[PDB]
């Protein structure tokens, strides 16, 4: 029941920013993230 | 500490589980393998000569015809090295560019802390730990990433006595009934004081300014001395 | 980016000829390395376009209410009345900078993975996140901030105390709105304004025009046309004349691919500069001296353009 | 005294100039001398 399908690519998940002239979002908690980046020398 | 220790455990698992994880260095070995394999394979190519083997020309042709067929192999093999070395100078420029980026990330990410946006991983750069790898360098970038956002009501400035108070460090935020100053990279509320803010101009020029009472740390410190001042005079009226 | 070109050397050198094709097999990998080189260049064109434009994994959208503290972004933001989400300044960008023979001679041009609307959609997301949320959506969760409160931090970062914005906000908004009117007028008035991108379009046209014209070049043979050699000469003499065309057409492909690899390094370098300005001028604020235009950097507004990116840098002078 | 900080004497700085540095606490203590002195003046009358 599997087959190769063709589709228009999604650019990312859609997200409208809740912008207002009297509201601000502030992070109440945080992530300390370790991210690998590899460069040839 | 648990967040770093758990994230390093996830770096170990990711690097041990995915075969393509080091693809940026595997492309160096793969490019050199395809380049050197084409460089040797082309010695079997005729280039228009009666044979790719130089001895097959000399075994069959005299001093007149053998020189013409040998020049076919010299011209084609010479084009093989000119094509190879051109591709190697063009690739060497990519290796120089990537080594210069790694050298600047070593100095700013390992030897220091970088304020450059997205230069030392995604997030606010804390530190980077170098690890060596075949033909390259691996940077383990540690970044602070804001994760649990909460919406607050906010104001550009506070009005106290007809004067505009602006934040020293932070933003003005309301819990719904009270106002506090907090830093834009972590929600920690602080009392709106005369030390947390600075004064500039009247309360009419700031669009969206709000009214509140700004705490003066010197006010109770001198009001407690006003009652002592009054007891000092009362004591000296008695003798 | 620059025009993605795939050239099948098998048809370029030996266009519709089995006799020639049997002679090109004597040179071997020369045909292979040429196809691999142009395929690698084409693959890197989508890498360049994504490294510069695809810096956000969410499709950010602008609010229905445009209260940005008096700052008028209507010339840089999308226009819903249009069939594509281009701004007024982006329509000037694509209108100021502007084929059959190429495809007929074995030259194939490949479409980008991000179309002219998809690149404009990432530009719209970069504009929406920047104006409603500042740098925070690039470095972590998108944090909403009123744009006039965003500008105060911008001024603090360059050594201007936050009171200078709010005590002068009407003058600062008038200076920006008047300067954006001058961006529209300047870009609509000068034909050569996008000369940085016109050099990419002109380089691709001159390179592909040299690559097509070189098929008519004799290279010492009795004719440039393989069918005129095969129509006149037998299997002994025709191969001698065709080898002149194979060597010369082969040199014309190596010349084209060498120029495309060297120009691909220029486009890689320019896309890397655009990637670092997209992060540091658009997705942040740069304390780097003269990196996001002349003056003290407040912020930059990205706009898409033919084969490139246009930065509208706002600086305190 | 809040806009500036102290470091060393007035002889070590080449080109230093004389001025009066305002103390925000000085008028806050001068008002305590004026209250004290007016309480004493009134207390001589009864």
């Amino acid at each position: 029941s599997q087959s190769i399908i063709a589709y228009t690519m999604s650019l990312g998940v859609e997200n409208s920013v809740a912008y207002s002239n009297n509201s601000i979002a502030i992070p109440t908690n945080f992530t300390i993230s370790v991210t690998t980046e590899i460069l040839p020398v | 500490a648990n967040q770093f220790n758990s994230a390093i455990g996830k770096i170990q698992d990711s690097l041990s589980s995915t075969a393509s994880a080091l693809g940026k260095l595997q492309d160096v070995v793969n490019q050199n393998a395809q380049a050197l394999n084409t460089l040797v394979k082309q010695l079997s190519s005729n280039f228009g000569a009666i044979s790719s083997v130089l001895n097959d020309i000399l075994s069959r042709l005299d001093p007149p015809e053998a020189e013409v067929q040998i020049d076919r192999l010299i011209t084609g093999r010479l084009q093989s090295l000119q094509t190879y070395v051109t591709q190697q100078l063009i690739r060497a420029a990519e290796i120089r560019a990537s080594a210069n980026l790694a050298a600047t990330k070593m100095s700013e990410c390992v030897l220091g802390q970088s304020k450059r946006v997205d230069f030392c991983g995604k997030g606010y750069h804390l530190m980077s730990f170098p690890q060596s790898a075949p033909h390259g360098v691996v940077f383990l970038h540690v970044t602070y990433v804001p994760a649990q956002e909460k919406n607050f009501t906010t104001a550009p400035a506070i009005c106290h006595d007809g004067k505009a108070h602006f934040p020293r460090e932070g933003v003005f935020v309301s819990n719904g009934t009270h106002w506090f100053v907090t830093q834009r990279n972590f929600y920690e509320p602080q009392i709106i004081t005369t030390d947390n803010t600075f004064v500039s101009g009247n309360c009419d020029v700031v669009i969206g300014i709000v009214n509140n009472t700004v705490y003066d740390p010197l006010q109770p410190e001198l009001d407690s001395f006003k009652e002592e001042l009054d007891k000092y005079f009362k004591n000296h009226t008695s003798p | 980016s620059m025009t993605k070109t795939s050239v099948d050397c098998t048809m370029y050198i030996c266009g519709d000829s089995t006799e020639c094709s049997n002679l090109l097999l004597q040179y071997g990998s020369f045909c292979t390395q040429l196809n691999r080189a142009l395929t690698g260049i084409a693959v890197e064109q989508d890498k360049n376009t994504q490294e510069v434009f695809a810096q956000v994994k969410q499709i950010y959208k602008t609010p229905p209410i445009k209260d940005f503290g008096g700052f008028n972004f209507s010339q840089i933001l999308p226009d819903p009345s249009k069939p594509s989400k281009r701004s007024f300044i982006e329509d000037l960008l694509f209108n100021k900078v502007t084929i059959c023979a190429q495809k007929f001679n074995g030259l194939t041009v490949l479409p980008p993975l991000l179309t002219d609307e998809m690149i404009a959609q990432y530009t719209s997301a970069l504009l929406a996140g920047t104006i409603t949320s500042g740098w925070t959506f690039g470095a972590g969760a998108a944090l909403q901030i009123p744009f006039a409160m965003q500008m105060a931090y911008r001024f603090n970062g360059i050594g201007v105390t936050q009171n200078v914005l709010y005590e002068n906000q009407k003058l600062i908004a008038n200076q920006f709105n008047s300067a954006i009117g001058k961006i529209q007028d300047s870009l609509s008035s000068t034909a050569s304004a996008l000369g940085k991108l016109q050099d990419v379009v002109n380089q691709n046209a001159q390179a592909l025009n040299t690559l097509v014209k070189q098929l008519s070049s004799n290279f010492g043979a009795i004719s440039s046309v393989l069918n005129d050699i095969l129509s006149r000469l037998d299997p002994p003499e025709a191969e001698v004349q065709i080898d002149r065309l194979i060597t010369g057409r082969l040199q014309s492909l190596q010349t084209y691919v060498t120029q495309q690899l060297i120009r691909a390094a220029e486009i890689r370098a320019s896309a890397n500069l655009a990637a670092t300005k997209m992060s540091e001028c658009v997705l942040g604020q740069s304390k780097r001296v003269d990196f996001c235009g002349k003056g003290y950097h407040l912020m930059s507004f990205p706009q898409s353009a033919p084969h490139g990116v246009v930065f509208l840098h706002v600086t305190y002078v």
